[PDB]
């Protein structure tokens, strides 16, 4: 089943600093990909749903953008309530794919 | 006397498009249309035009344009035409039969398709009467028989509206999935919002 | 709006099988779609299957294919998923999604989530 890297596993980063998270796909999807943020012990929260569409509500701090294999998604400033880890999902076909995760750190 | 390029390649090159079942519905005004980059390019398989012609268009001037998208199986753009039948046409999206504009469809079985899956896309099969023309339909209630009133799907006639195509890369050409994008003219005198890149 | 409220947390021993529900509020059950995730301590979420009630028709992983049954009670809006053969690895925390698919040319992903439950094999 294809099968998607998310690199880097963990990222420290202080106030203020950009973040930026790489997810790589093994076969090519066409935009069909999803953000997540999971505070620590809460559900999943959909921050992304395309491949650069931001859901209703989801400040414009969050941003994303990539086709093919190769997918970004970047914070613009890091605020407290940013320090999450965030999964990035593949859905082109139906055996849906989460990433391996980005926990980030203050 | 305008410059500003009309907004086609957020229509044409969206990568969401809106099911059969409400359709979506751009409004293009005060810009300039120039359609040679639409049927130059490959993936646009098909291009049909009433009223005018497609080599016409970049001479023309329009007072308001519309541009409907939407998905259907290959079989059905057959029914994207003014004064056809069926199922799109009669409960979906039905053209008028002065229809003045040009429809375009193409095969996006690559990106609308999933193995087992592709319920992204819904269209109406049930109805009490057929649409008028550009009407729209975002309800679901269910269809009672009328011997015994309905409050959810039950048997005989009692059916859900809605139904999904399912497309899957296993289906044939003519129940692939096929992206469709309408657009809409008006030619009156002026006030014109929309002309061609004429001098 | 949408609110997705999921049962409480089950403790088994190796071998049994669990029930867990979700109740959909608000809105009306002809418009959900739900999908189960699994996410093990401290690891990565795995997608299980989808279940679309109103067409009658789910989905499965390839490794659950087989073991895991996902259902739905209209009378009740509970949705039922149901795992079998419990083994020491099945520990994990199963969520409740619904899925934006089932709609006007959206697509697969979970909208909203449900509280979770809490299931471990000891």
């Amino acid at each position: 089943d294809i099968q998607m890297t998310q690199s880097p596993s963990s990222l420290s980063a202080s106030v203020g600093d950009r973040v930026t998270i790489t997810c790589r796909a093994s076969q090519g999807i066409s935009s069909w990909l999803a953000w997540y943020q999971q505070k620590p012990g809460k559900a999943p929260k959909l921050l992304i749903y395309d491949a650069s569409n931001l859901e209703t509500g989801v400040p414009s701090r969050f941003s994303g953008s990539g086709s093919g294999t190769d997918f970004t998604f970047t914070i613009s400033s890091l605020q407290p309530e940013d320090i999450a880890t965030y999964y990035c999902q593949q859905y082109d076909n139906l055996p849906l794919t989460f990433g391996g995760g980005t926990k980030v750190e203050i | 006397n305008i410059t500003n390029l009309c907004p086609f390649d957020e229509v044409f090159n969206a990568t969401r498009f809106a099911s059969v079942y409400a359709w979506n519905r751009k409004r293009i005004s005060n810009c300039v249309a120039d359609y040679s980059v639409l049927y130059n390019l490959a993936p646009f398989f098909t291009f049909k035009c009433y009223g005018v012609s497609p080599t016409k268009l970049n001479d023309l001037c329009f007072t308001n344009v519309y541009a409907d998208s939407f998905v259907i199986r290959g079989d059905e753009v057959r029914q994207i035409a003014p004064g056809q039948t069926g199922n799109i046409a009669d409960y979906n999206y039905k053209l008028p039969d002065d229809f003045t504009g040009c429809v375009i469809a193409w095969n996006s079985n690559k990106l609308d398709s999933k193995v087992s899956g592709n319920y992204n896309y819904l269209y109406r099969l049930f109805r009490k009467s057929n649409l008028k023309p550009f009407e729209r339909d975002i309800s679901t209630e269910i269809y009672q028989a009328g011997n015994k009133p309905c409050n959810g799907v039950a048997g005989f006639n009692c059916y859900f509206p809605l139904r999904s195509y399912s497309f899957r890369p296993t289906y044939g050409v003519g129940h692939q999935p096929y992206r469709v994008v309408v657009l809409s003219f008006e030619l009156l005198h002026a006030p014109a919002t929309v002309c061609g890149p004429k001098k | 709006q949408v609110q997705l409220v999921q049962s409480g947390a089950e403790v088994k021993k190796p071998g049994s099988s669990v029930k867990v529900s979700c109740k959909a509020s608000g809105g009306t059950f002809s418009s959900y779609a739900i999908s189960w995730v699994r996410q093990a301590p401290g690891q990565g979420l795995e997608w299980m299957g989808r279940i679309i009630p109103i067409f009658g028709t789910a989905n499965y992983a390839q490794k659950f294919q087989g073991r895991v049954t996902i259902t739905a009670d209209e009378s009740t809006s509970t949705a039922y998923m149901e795992l079998s053969s419990l083994r020491s690895e099945d520990t994990a925390v199963y969520y409740c999604a619904s899925l934006a698919s089932y709609s006007s040319g959206w697509e697969d992903v979970f909208d909203i989530w449900g509280q979770g439950t809490m299931v471990t094999v000891s």
